[PDB]
RNA sequence: GCGGCCCGCCGUAA
RNA sequence: GCUGCAUGGCUGUCGUCAGCUCGUGUUGUGAAAUGUUGGGUUAAGUCCCGCAACGAGCGCAACCCUUAUCCUUUGUUGCCA
RNA sequence: AAGGCGGCCCCCUGGACGAAGACUGACGCUCAGGUGCGAAAGCGUGGGGAGCAAACAGGAUUAGAUACCCUGGUAGUCCACGCCGUAAACGAUGUCGACUUGGAGGUUGUGCCCUUGAGGCGUGGCUUCCGGAGCUAACGCGUUAAGUCGACCGCCUGGGG
RNA sequence: GGGCGUAAAGCGCACGCAGGCGGUUUGUUAAGUCAGAUGUGAAAUCCCCGGGCUCAACCUGGGAACUGCAUCUGAUACUGG
């Protein structure tokens, strides 16, 4: 245990909040706790869908939230009724009335997230990890990026210790606090127990 | 066009403060069917690196050698460190019956009647050379009849 | 020709066996080189050059010794011809791929250059920019503004120069070296037997062959 | 120029 | 409930020590080497010069927080010449 | 020839080398079995005995110390005459003959040129150190080969036992 | 169709009998060597060209092979006298 989580250290630079409201002791513990339940809603009935990034803000007697995806059309439905069952669903979660948001990504081989469980997905139909991760480094570079690593963990098949892999190429300076990188995890069930996934993308710096 | 073949692959190992750290390395062998060939010698850490390494260092490496209806005319042997090799042409309807790499070799070379033997050691890097050992230093009446001031036929008789 | 213009060999006990061919009877514990059969290679050399710059070959010049520098940057940037003056890079022809960047690099240095303190007045930034490039222009000024890949090279000194020998010979190019007393003729080359020291005479061997390539383009 | 200071059970990463 | 010697995730330690590698090119039959070695410096593979090497990457340094000196803005529940 | 040989003087005695000239006319090379010579230690008989010193005796050091260190000390080391027949007796490289690019020395002869001077040209023998082609598994050897060849002899055949 | 500097392997060094090996011409001999011819080298077996059992194992016709030995004639470059 070595390494700083990179987006954390970075909160107050150049990345922001994923849950933005004001409160005071008596309702923090309960603001989270709802924020936590929707969240895992959320995410577990839109799993089918690429979604990356889920915020949270609360007006003042409101409840306001965004998701962004690169596949907006099947989280909203041919008509508003999918979008509007959520919206009664999260409405009922938190007692406060909800609106609903939809956010577009526009380049889906960036957004760690994404990337990291495509490769989770490709392994649990048993593929060989070394191609996976080959494809989605040259796909990530192909699109234009300064630089990108990932790495995965766990009983790759053999009974013998887990081993651990990694790849990049490019520029990616985790000691400058000034750049922009972007990281995320997964984890894929398989047979002989779980694999971690990691990636750090680097959009570039910022001055 | 051109012909490739995968010869050997082996693991290589190497010994740091921390413990040790291994690669590997192939051997391949490209040739045209008809009297060029080459070779390639690459490392890498991983196996498909090395292998693709290997190929254009062999295609950037050639030579042409002189047969005669698929062999020449000169029982011929050649040697490197710890290898001696031997070859003869062969009558016809016969194949390429050779042990190891002089197989691959005398296949990409273009030869199609051969009755090599192998001596000495047998590691596949050193009995590579064949090439080198004897396959180049082999002589056509023709060249033969213009060193010696001569005429082919006479040269023939 | 006539003029004997140039000196000969070092000494008899810094020589190479090889260079019997072209030896004369040695007198003041030196070897004198043998004048007679200089000027034919002389004039061979001088054709072939001739031919290869009507096909417009981009000869290349080498030569960095203290006191053939400046000559041979004289000699060449007069017809049309590139020159190398300090500090041979080992790899310049086997390795061009390499040396394309610092090309690139170059250019784009010397284009900001004309405005450079305009762009940013942190002098330190500033300075240490002039200082790289002052640093890179010696090592690439007379290769800048090539193709790539010449087709001849002429070198003063061969012992002195192997390693630009050895990179010809592996690629393929003919190659047109002066010779010494204790030098060899290894690569495939036009050997010219003469001093390479003197000041007169290296001055006499780069002014026919200036003539020479400037004439062939026309 | 010179004082002394011994040992480490059996097998065992791919 | 058993197996941290089937695992993910998360920590300790050498150690805030200055090191650890790659692409292309050369040398060697080969394991490999070169670069990273040499002179002078620095807290530092920090920098100049030299040199079959020429360039890159993760490290070092800088970009972050606080403390020490001044200047504008605002002046309560804080201040009084 | 190898083992080996160092103060100075005399007597007996072996080999090598150089210059010039004469003479004999293949009279040569290698060599199983055979014969001779072989450091140091050791053995026999008779002498000699300063220094050094196995064995041995004390004093230390040490967990112990039949050792390294200190104080003594016998055989032996020396001479004459006989035995022994082994050494990392090593260049770890059998003896003869021929051929193949170069540098820097040492030692001992001799010819010529002004022999002026510690001069310049050569031509023999024996020896050290680098290094080219070539050879070698590599290290390395390299005209005094481990290079290219010829004649004869001696040895080798997995490690222990 | 292998080796002996360091992997196993040059006697510690010499002299030397028996053996092995001989610089250059000329002249003779025909022992070695070479070329012919004849006589021998059983049959069966192997090989080649054939034939017959419905084909094949099997049987059979003819030819090459039996690398040798002896004798006679001839050649004279090389080795021997």
């Amino acid at each position: 245990g070595q390494k700083v989580h990179p987006n954390g250290i970075r909160l107050g630079i150049v990345k922001p909040w994923n849950s933005t409201w004001f409160a005071n002791t008596k309702e923090f513990a309960d603001n989270l706790d709802s924020d936590f339940k929707v969240r895992q809603y959320l995410t577990k009935e839109l799993a089918k869908a690429s979604v990356s990034r889920i915020v949270i803000e609360r007006p003042a007697k409101s409840i306001r939230v965004t998701i962004h995806t690169a596949r907006p059309g099947i989280v909203i439905g041919k008509k508003g009724e999918d979008v509007e069952k959520l919206r009664k669903v999260v409405a009922d979660i938190a007692g406060v009335p909800a609106q609903i948001n939809i956010a577009e990504v526009r380049k889906p081989e960036l957004d760690a997230k994404l990337v990291a469980d495509s490769i989770t997905s490709q392994l649990e139909r048993r593929v060989m990890f070394r191609r996976a991760m080959k494809r989605a480094v040259q796909n990530a570079m192909r699109l234009g990026a300064k630089g990108i690593k990932v790495e995965v963990s766990g009983r790759l098949g053999g009974a013998e210790i887990a081993r651990t892999e990694w790849y990049r190429e490019g520029r990616v300076p985790l000691h400058t606090l000034r750049a922009d990188i972007d990281y995320n995890t997964s984890e894929a069930h398989t047979t002989y127990g779980v694999i971690g996934v990691k990636v750090w993308i680097f959009k570039g710096e910022i001055l | 066009e051109l012909q490739e073949k995968l010869i050997a692959v082996n693991r290589v190992s190497k010994t740091v403060k921390g413990g040790r750290i291994f690669s590997f390395t192939a051997l391949t062998v490209v040739g045209d069917g008809n009297g060029r060939v080459g070779f390639g010698y690459g490392k890498a850490r991983e196996v498909p690196a090395a292998i693709q390494k290997a190929m254009e260092k062999a295609r950037r490496n050639m030579i042409n050698v002189a047969l005669n209806n698929g062999t020449l005319q000169h029982p011929v042997k050649g040697v490197h460190t710890g290898s001696r090799v031997f070859m003869q042409p062969a009558s016809e309807g016969t194949g390429i019956i050779a042990g190891g790499a002089m197989r691959a070799v005398l296949e990409v070379a273009g030869v199609h009647n051969v009755l090599a033997k192998a001596y000495g050691s047998t590691n596949p890097i050193n009995v590579v050379r064949a090439t080198i050992d004897g396959l180049e230093n082999m002589n056509s009446p023709e060249m033969v009849a213009a060193k010696r001031g001569k005429s082919v036929e006479e040269i023939l008789g | 020709m006539l003029k004997a213009g140039v000196h000969f060999g070092h000494q008899t006990r810094y020589w190479n066996p090889k260079m019997k061919p072209f030896i004369f009877g040695a007198r003041n514990k030196v070897h004198i080189i043998n004048l007679e059969k200089t000027v034919p290679m002389f004039n061979e050399a001088l054709a072939e050059l001739n031919k290869i710059a009507s096909r417009k070959g981009k000869i290349l010049f080498v030569g960095t010794k203290r006191a053939a520098s400046e000559a041979v940057k004289d000699a060449a940037l007069s017809c049309d011809q590139f020159f190398v003056n300090h500090r041979w890079l080992g790899g310049m022809l086997t390795n061009w791929k390499t040396v394309r960047q610092s090309i690139k690099r170059l250019k784009d240095l010397e284009t900001q250059s004309q405005d450079g303190t305009f762009d940013k007045l942190t002098k330190k930034e500033a300075l240490m920019r002039t200082r790289e490039l002052e640093k890179l222009e010696n090592s690439l000024g007379g290769i800048k503004d090539m193709g790539g890949l010449p087709d001849a090279l002429f070198v003063i000194d061969a012992d002195h120069e192997h390693i630009a020998i050895k990179e010809a010979n592996n690629l393929g190019i003919p190659v047109f070296a002066i010779v010494d007393t204790n030098s060899d003729p290894d690569g495939v080359d036009f050997v010219i037997p003469g001093n390479d020291d003197a000041i007169r005479a290296v001055t006499l061997y780069l002014g026919a062959v200036a003539a020479t390539v400037r004439e062939g383009r026309s």
